[PDB]
RNA sequence: UUUUUUUUU
């Protein structure tokens, strides 16, 4: 608005909820010592799973919704029990979920496979996550549940800020669930 | 036409053909019936994103070919030049001496619609890698067009040195494994640009950039090696190029010469879109090919091979054409050009012209006549039978008698199979 | 705005577990996250949710678990006609046919599973009713707000004298 | 699918 002939409209309406369903499969790996207390680290962690991003545009509201969700629900393996000087995270997710957004229009997927790994120096915390993905649209006709509904929510709390751990811009609609916003990056 | 009527009962019919083959267009035909050569891209996606998905997709080897062509338009785009003279061309019209164009503002551009792929994203991707990126996509283009590995080979570590005397530290993309880029030729925009390209390049050749020129020159001339045989042939020939086209002693060549030169399609014309009619989609058979026009191809090539020609050991040799009639005429005319050379005054000076005296002559036995006149050795072949001489089989086997290289199915063999006998 | 929503419902619910319950907070606590993957109908989302507060209200024992205390199991059943004022704007078109969700709790001192069978559906007839807030038995204390808190529903007992409910981001 | 110098900045 503050020059001329910038735009008018947008008549298309990019900004108006739409639902995509699609298969999503999972499975995360952290390494590091000092074994890891509370979950505020471990979206500090995850968070630089992206630091230089290399994949398909278009998916990283996806990605980000899955690294979300993947780190929700880690699991610990026995030798953080047993020896303090190598503890080691796990997970391990899979299911068809929809979710609805407003960034725009997705381009048709493609049920391949991502992976990525990088270091992490956060503070007091030195280590290394390593991710693998495999997200793919579904066309069929069933009845899937919301990717907000596969949140417990018994550990950590409130939506808006560990959205925004993550760089994801959501609303809390009162009469429905979370719908996104956008991606603050 | 002529009339044939059934003997026995007096009847009337009208024997038409067959067509395996398929029909003949001429671009003329094309500006005659709408004057706009439509290019459809896509301009939704910023100059970044395209260079990711192109620089991913090359190093991954997965890329698209409409984010190809969208990142070879959006390139393509900030290249002017001046303009001396006032092109124009069936009809059609570009400019004016003393302005500056694109390289776009030869064909019409649209929008194109259709859900479209994706890619895979890059953020960093500094803008230096934009001088030799089209360059790298013209020249795969080049190299992907001739199946064989050595060519191959050869062509593409050309191509890597091009690159590299640029923006050494460049590194191949597009890994020595699985191909890509060979089913581009199938499409229509891809060439389309490519022929827009070299064409601009080829007549502003001072430009700066013209470098990218490296990876077109193949698409000039495309199935019009008709002309490029006869052009040859004038050449080596020495003659004019009605004496030329009144040698030809049998209606096969004839006709496709006829097929060939028409009041329309102008040749001659550096500055037109005669050469890249297949490219740009003016006609999808063009007249000039070598399939359609195989007896004067091969009449053509022989005359120039038993001419002691270099281009003609390795031509082709199509199949479904009679050898004997062509291999008459051609061998009948290399002998008189290349038995008979024309002396003769050329300027004189003041009324002191020479005129030839000989009007007592004793040239009555089988000896060749004086002079290159198709009337005076019509009389000569005919008096002395259908026969070849021994002489002129002697000709032309010491004409052939070292050949190194030899391909099979090429005229080189042919000759060498039936004249070094 | 205040929308009056009429409708009859029906609800069976039922908890099996080891660990016998002994205050109605851990009984509370296990029924709250019933609705782990929701894959009913949307629009009935929050309805669901006060209704398994009645459920709540209504735990009973069997015989069964006077005959052995080794299997933990309590029941439950209501029905009837209500309507409900709220705020969520307005709901869509409802019909009347069964709906059933089955999961696993697992809070640590307790685990076991729990069912629920709903049954919501339009009130087309145009006879008065009660308030479906004063249906519970939860005379009780002022607290009522608390409880839905605790399973996350947001009430208001402000001076219009009701528990209305108020909105969602019942999860926490 | 066209093509038909293992010619070509």
């Amino acid at each position: 608005k503050s020059y001329f002939g910038v735009d008018e409209m947008d008549t298309y309406d990019p900004n108006q909820l739409r639902y995509e369903k699609f298969f999503f499969t999972v499975k995360m790996t952290v390494r590091s010592n000092r074994p890891f207390r509370t979950y505020s680290d471990v979206a500090a962690a995850v968070s630089h799973w992206d630091h230089m991003y290399i994949g398909m545009a278009g998916k990283r509201p996806f990605y980000k919704i899955l690294a979300f969700l993947g780190s929700s629900n880690l699991k610990a393996t026995p030798a953080v029990l047993a020896d303090q000087g190598q503890p080691e995270y796990h997970a391990h997710c899979e299911g068809r979920a929809y979710l609805p957004h407003r960034m725009g229009k997705t381009p048709p997927m493609l049920n391949v496979p991502e992976h990525f790994r990088r270091p992490f120096n956060i503070g007091l915390y030195k280590g290394t996550i390593e991710l693998t993905m495999t997200i793919y649209d579904d066309e069929s006709l069933e009845a899937a549940p919301m990717i907000w509904d596969h949140f417990n929510s018994s550990k950590f709390s409130d939506f808006r800020e560990k959205a925004l751990m993550f760089g994801l811009i959501v609303e809390k609609k009162a009469s429905g669930a979370w719908v996104l916003d956008s991606i603050s990056h | 036409s002529v009339t044939v009527k059934r003997i026995i009962d007096n009847t009337v019919i009208v024997p038409k053909l067959p067509a395996n083959e398929d029909p003949v267009e001429y671009p003329a035909d094309y500006f005659r019936k709408s004057k706009e050569i439509p290019l459809y891209i896509n301009t939704t996606k910023s100059l970044s994103d395209l260079r990711g998905y192109v620089y991913q997709g090359l190093k991954s080897g997965n890329v698209s070919i409409i984010h190809v062509n969208s990142y070879l338009y959006g390139a393509l785009k900030d290249i002017r030049g001046k303009l001396d003279k006032d092109w124009s061309s069936f009809g059609i019209n570009i400019g004016k001496a003393g302005d500056t164009i694109g390289i776009f503002d030869l064909v019409s551009l649209k929008a194109l619609d259709g859900v479209l792929p994706d890619g895979v994203s890059d953020a960093s991707r500094t803008s230096a890698d934009d001088k030799w990126l089209p360059l790298y996509l013209l020249g795969l283009y080049r190299v992907g067009r001739t199946q064989m590995p050595e060519y191959r080979k050869k062509l593409m570590d050309g191509l890597t040195n091009q690159c590299k005397m640029i923006n050494e530290q460049f590194e191949p993309l597009v890994p020595e494994g699985r191909d890509i880029f060979d089913v581009w030729g199938n499409d229509s925009n891809y060439t389309k640009i490519v022929a827009a390209v070299d064409m601009f390049f080829h007549m502003f050749k001072k430009h700066e950039c013209a470098s990218f020129r490296y990876g077109t020159i193949v698409s000039r001339f495309k199935d019009c090696a008709a002309l490029a045989t006869f052009g040859h042939l004038c050449k080596i020939t020495g003659m004019s190029t009605e004496d030329v086209t009144t040698w030809i002693l049998n209606r096969e060549v004839a006709d496709e010469m006829v097929q060939m030169m028409l009041p329309g399609q102008e040749i001659d014309k550096a500055d037109s879109y005669m050469p890249y009619l297949i490219d740009f989609g003016l006609s999808s058979k063009s007249p000039y090919s070598s399939v359609k026009n195989p007896a004067f191809h091969f009449w053509g090539q022989l005359t120039a091979l038993l001419l002691r020609s270099t281009r003609a050991r390795n031509a082709r040799q199509p199949d479904d054409i009679e050898y004997t009639s062509l291999t008459t005429a051609g061998l009948l005319y290399a002998y008189a050009v290349g038995s008979s050379a024309d002396l003769a005054q050329q300027f004189c000076v003041g009324d002191n012209k020479y005129t030839p005296d000989d009007s007592t002559g004793g040239l009555t036995t089988n000896a060749p006549p004086q002079g290159r006149d198709v009337v005076e050795w019509l009389g000569w072949f005919e008096d002395q039978n259908r026969k070849p001489t021994p002489d002129m089989m002697q000709y032309a086997k010491r004409a052939v008698m070292s050949l190194q290289g030899l391909r099979e199915k090429t005229i080189g063999k042919y000759a060498k199979s039936e004249f070094d006998k």
